[PDB]
């Protein structure tokens, strides 16, 4: 009854989705042929006689990373129109996927965002999961963003964007495509939640007591986040919220849309045999710095806003009272001009666990979502980068032989400047 | 018409009450889920004085238990009728008070007395017409003579005109069972001359020598000086409850035993108190009563009562007796010995019969002395004190919670006026 | 519903912990999976579905000794995240347990006690085991005392500690350790029992008829009394005491808190068929010097304080008795501005015996505590030593290697003459 259009764009899109369509096929008891041995409505269309088809659409300008989805597990899946495929890739290059190589596929893909749009009657909202040091997932996103924003209005407009880890790296031309799809992206996205690489590491590390973890891991987490997300859609709670909610309990002024995404339990299967997990335990392990999935530290900064997802065996009360004894301690500061500093979500539903995975079965599960004032200084960090790489010209030729003028660097520069000083404002 | 409420506060005194509850309760013939059962009529007409109706025909006592720790509340809460009581009236803290006078009145029971008050404001707002109220303690501890010295004053402050009477125990000649004992009797004693109408004085000795030299027992426990002091309690106040031909209740006791309104500290007794071997051997007349209750070795105080004088001594009787018998007995043993009563005061016993005896007796007796030589006891607290105040040992535990020195050399000339009060008359 | 947390430093710590928590698992029924097929809610933490894991934390700088309790039969019994190690020892240096690789553990174990400790209601104390004279057991049980008194507060702190015997010793630089720590731990603890080894020695020889004991039997003996002092808490009695009574009763002036343990009645099955072990035999038993668990003379100084514990079949009318025979004889002579000096406590439960030990079968226990003035001469014997060592200045390069400056032997040795002076001043 109320709908949602979801779209990958670049491998890590691709891979994400990859974990969080696995996540929802097993969530409602779906096969991968499609057929079920009715709430599947909000992200399901039944075609003809017991099956059904999912509302994704995957886009890629390289014919590498679809064609593994074509021939896995899930081949009788996904519609054979839904997964468009380039002929060249952008080869980490924001000019090919925002002017020259882009232009010739996003007439199709917006045919089939018009085409799945209308087999809907309550669409609430799209949901985008892209990078931001490559090239198609930076410069393919950003317009297709502008493009969205243009023709579909005052729907929302959600993201998953990975954010650059500061000590670990892979590409070199990154904080150039970091700035400019930015600055693109400010002014037609409504809320985009943030997760690092390397934080995800030190939690597999640290927590689930996984020494070498590979991509798999990373995404399950990723997939456990969106589903905590989207489980106050698709089943009944006490206390439920839907995608509506958040950019106006999240997003104070226009351009503070960047919050960051934290999960627990995070445990496994030897120390969860030891360990009762109540809700007091769970809402303190939200909250101490050891466990955010993004590389910054919440102490050097103060909360403007709060928002907590649970799942399972949980009574208000309790609940209440956690948060009750959260907001007298003193690690934890808030903002002064901000005194209600919550949003509170309680569903019936608990998380299900994914064979061969890592993770152990819970009942209670807490999914926190905060827009503080830390992540200022991790844009520091990005700005000094691009000062470096732009006090020499390096790699400049590169982005301007494709059809971008030399000005807009300086553009950017300014945009992420203008926008370190509203951080700093609100904040000091 | 004429209503008690028991409030009971420490561990010593949390036995006693326990103790007290299980006697009174097979005394009026009500079961431990509180049903009436009884087979007289007289067990009913005056229960109103400790018990509660309560909605179909069960009956509730009257009675609130405190304690700084959860231990001896549930230990009572756990054992046989324990499902008598009401669960609101369980009120205690989570910390304990280490055996400091001072971490019981200014630490912890600063935070306890608000809802122990807000409990004995609405027990005594249900009642009609109350005759006052009871407290069991002891003074050789922290929640106890803490506590109960905070209670007792904050009681005082708000009904000044009812009866006040405590029932303590108080340290032991020979051997004690705390280091710091004489601080804390020192400083309830302090509190105690001021602020309560009576006083009853309860020794571990002189239960352990009437347990020995009379009784023979081979093996005694703690249930049997807790019996002991039951017995007491319910021969004191048996005649609000049941009629009888010359009766006399709290206040008559209060007016006739006390001369001078700082002189409040008593010594009691029971009687017949016999073997299982030499019970048939003797007989049930009132002589042998009164004789066993006029003897040294039966005082439930460790102080020979012929090292001074008797200022007044009350005797209620119970059983169906006669009152020619009574008296003759009273001037018999009043002028036999007339050396050890006061000169200065003529008739210096207080009569009184009630009916209905305990349950398993043909005839009982309950004594209660008002004697100079109890001066013996506060003596030995003093200089006990003294020696420990003439090096400041233990000391820093106190004064770490809030009193001064002042407060101790305070404490040590009031127990010392008052023992000037008791050399005055004799 | 009132709880205490024990934490265990060092070798000699570690191991009179294992002994410790055998017996509180043997006592109690619980096996050493943690299931048991509500008082050990002093103890032990409740799992979910039946499961207690205990209330300690097990810390050493070097990992030899708690693998072994990683790996040995009590595997599933403790949490994972309890048992703490380092990577090199303290190599009886006390400035590398108190100064160089100390600190890098003592944040991660504050965080476990303050964990742990957020799981209390009624928290009433620590208990902390270690011996006097190693490295890791003064510098970092001095550390740790440290932290504790200035976070905690008011709370009652105990400590068990090995005494240094006369003439058998082990290490060379015994004496530095020892009045290092003894100047340091003399303002955070609150009392602090003495035991010895060459005593246990003479009483495993005498006594139970055992020419050769290893440490498993002295372990056996100190986990009997430390049972002994909290069996107040874990079960109902008579006249019952609690951890913070203790000092409110052997601890007259704010800097004499060592205190003496002894405990009766220790025989063999030979012994045990041919004697009735009354009240008044086990009370004057414990008063004689053969029995006392620290090699010193009795004798030789009077008495401060007192505190007698019984368990088992014991009536208080012989017990009053017992202690006023006690008072009458002339050798037991007490100090004369205490005319009272005993505190008795009565429990219900006998004690327990373990299987393959050594104790007997009996009804009644009686435990210990004497605060004397003999041990004054103790402290003379190790001074002496500290003298010699210090005519020469042997050994002590390997201390300023390490961060300890060479004004803080004269600081110790000034604080030990002061202590010699309060001993003897109080006496005399
Ligand atoms: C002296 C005597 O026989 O009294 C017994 C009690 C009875 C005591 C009984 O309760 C015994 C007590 C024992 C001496 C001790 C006892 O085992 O421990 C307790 O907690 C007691 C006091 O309740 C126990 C269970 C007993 C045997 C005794 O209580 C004592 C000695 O304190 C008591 O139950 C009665 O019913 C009394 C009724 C008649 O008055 C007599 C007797 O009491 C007295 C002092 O006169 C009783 C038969
Ligand atoms: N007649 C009784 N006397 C008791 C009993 N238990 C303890 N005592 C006496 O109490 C004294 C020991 O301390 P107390 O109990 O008086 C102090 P209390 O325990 O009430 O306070 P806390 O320090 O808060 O525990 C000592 O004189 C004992 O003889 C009992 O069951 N009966
Ligand atoms: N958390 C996570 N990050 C990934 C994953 N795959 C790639 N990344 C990160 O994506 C960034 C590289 O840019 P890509 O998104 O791979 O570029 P692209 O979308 O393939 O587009 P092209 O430039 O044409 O190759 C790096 O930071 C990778 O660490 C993944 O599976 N999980
Ligand atoms: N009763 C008993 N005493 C022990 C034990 N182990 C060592 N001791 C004594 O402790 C002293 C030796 O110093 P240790 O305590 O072993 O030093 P440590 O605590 O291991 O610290 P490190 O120097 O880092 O190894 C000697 O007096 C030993 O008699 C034991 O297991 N039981
Ligand atoms: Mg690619
Ligand atoms: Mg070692």
């Amino acid at each position: 009854m109320r709908e949602c259009i979801s779209i990958h764009v670049g491998q890590a899109g691709v891979q994400i989705g990859n974990a969080c369509w696995e996540l929802y096929c097993l969530e409602h008891g779906i096969q991968p042929d499609g057929q079920m041995p009715d709430s599947f409505n909000t992200f399901f269309s039944e075609t003809g006689a017991g099956k059904h088809v999912p509302r994704a659409v995957f886009v890629d300008l390289e014919p590498t990373v679809i064609d593994e989805v074509r021939t896995g597990t899930y081949r009788q899946l996904f519609h054979p129109e839904q997964l468009i495929t380039g002929k060249e890739d952008a080869a980490n290059n924001y000019a090919r996927g925002h002017y020259t190589i882009g232009k010739e596929i996003i007439d199709l893909v917006l045919d089939r965002i018009r085409k799945l749009a209308d087999q809907c009657t309550g669409l609430q909202g799209f949901l985008v999961f892209h990078s931001f040091g490559g090239g198609t997932g930076s410069g393919f996103t950003s317009l297709l963003m502008e493009r969205l924003s243009v023709d579909y209005g005052k729907k929302s407009k959600l993201e998953f964007s990975i954010y650059p880890a500061p000590q670990v790296s892979t590409a070199v031309v990154e904080p150039y495509n970091s700035i400019l799809t930015t600055h693109t992206t400010l002014e037609h996205s409504d809320c985009a939640f943030m997760v690092d690489n390397e934080a995800i590491y030190d939690i597999c590390r640290r927590n689930l007591d996984i020494e070498r973890p590979t991509y798999t891991n990373l995404n399950r987490l990723i997939s456990q986040i969106v589903s905590s997300i989207t489980a106050s859609l698709r089943f009944d709670g006490a206390l439920n919220v839907d995608l509506t909610e958040f950019q106006t309990n999240l997003v104070p002024y226009p351009r503070i849309h960047f919050p960051l995404a934290t999960y627990a339990p995070v445990i496994s299967a030897e120390k969860a045999y030891h360990e009762q997990l109540s809700v007091a335990e769970i809402t303190n392990a939200c909250f101490e710095p050891a466990n955010q999935m993004v590389k910054c530290d919440p102490r050097h900064g103060k909360y403007m806003a709060c928002c907590l997802l649970y799942r399972g065996d949980v009574v208000p009360k309790d609940v209440n009272a956690a948060i009750a004894t959260i907001k007298t301690k003193r690690s934890i500061q808030f903002v002064d001009w901000c005194p209600t500093g919550f949003k509170v979500g309680i569903n019936y539903q608990p998380p299900t666990v994914v064979p061969g995975g890592d993770l152990a079965k819970v009942q209670r599960a807490v999914c926190m979502l905060s827009n503080t004032t830390a992540i200022a200084e991790a844009w520091a960090r990005l700005d000094h980068k691009f000062d470096l790489m732009y006090a020499k010209r390096a790699f400049v030729h590169w982005y301007v032989g494709e059809g971008m003028e030399e000005g807009e660097f300086s553009e950017a520069r300014e945009d992420m400047a203008a926008l370190e000083k509203d951080y700093e404002e609100v904040g000091v | 018409m004429r209503e008690i409420v028991h409030i009971q506060a420490g561990q010593c005194g949390n036995q006693i009450g326990a103790k007290f509850w299980e006697v009174i309760s097979d005394e009026h013939g009500i079961d431990p889920t509180g049903s009436y059962h009884g087979d007289s009529d007289l067990q009913l007409e005056r229960i109103n004085v400790y018990y509660n109706e309560a909605a179909g025909n069960k009956y509730v006592p009257r009675a609130i238990l405190v304690d700084l720790e959860p231990g001896t509340m549930d230990s009572v809460r756990s054992g046989p009728f324990g499902q008598i009581f009401r669960p609101d009236n369980f009120v205690f803290g989570q910390s304990g008070a280490g055996n400091n006078w001072a971490k019981g009145h200014y630490t912890e029971g600063a935070e306890l007395v608000d809802s122990v008050l807000d409990v004995v404001r609405k027990e005594s707002e249900s009642c009609d017409c109350l005759q006052g109220f009871q407290l069991t303690h002891s003074l050789g501890g922290g929640t106890g003579s803490g506590m109960g010295t905070l209670l007792i004053s904050k009681i005082r402050e708000e009904y000044p005109d009812r009866i006040m009477n405590t029932f303590s125990v108080v340290p032991s000649p020979k051997v004690s069972d705390t280091v710091v004992e004489p601080y804390n009797a020192t400083l309830s004693v302090h509190q105690l001359v001021e602020n309560t109408d009576e006083t009853y004085c309860i020794d571990n000795e002189a239960l352990y020598d009437i347990c020995f030299r009379t009784l023979k027992l081979t093996t005694p426990t703690y249930g049997d000086l807790n019996h002991l002091v039951s017995a007491t309690m319910s021969g004191v106040t048996t005649c609000l409850r049941f009629p009888g031909q010359l009766n006399a209740d709290l206040r008559k006791l209060a007016v006739n035993m006390v001369p001078f309104p700082r002189l409040h500290f008593f010594m009691p007794g029971f009687a017949p108190l016999t073997s299982r071997g030499s019970q048939q051997y003797r007989a049930l007349t009132v002589p042998e009563l009164t004789q066993q209750m006029f003897d040294a070795k039966n005082m439930m105080a460790a102080c020979d009562p012929r090292h001074g004088r008797y200022l007044t001594v009350a005797a209620v009787f119970r059983g169906r007796m006669s009152m020619k018998e009574v008296d003759e007995q009273m001037l018999n043993v009043q002028n036999k010995n007339s050396s050890y009563f006061v000169e200065w005061i003529p008739n210096n016993v207080k009569t009184a019969v009630c009916d209905i005896p305990p349950r398993g007796l043909k005839m009982s007796a309950t004594f209660i002395g008002n004697s100079t030589a109890i001066q013996e006891l506060f003596k030995r607290i003093s200089e006990q004190f003294t020696a420990m105040f003439r090096r400041k040992a233990f000391l820093h535990w106190y004064t770490g919670e809030g009193m001064d020195e002042m407060e101790f050399t305070e404490a040590e000339s009031n127990m010392n006026d008052l023992v000037s009060e008791y050399q005055q008359y004799q």
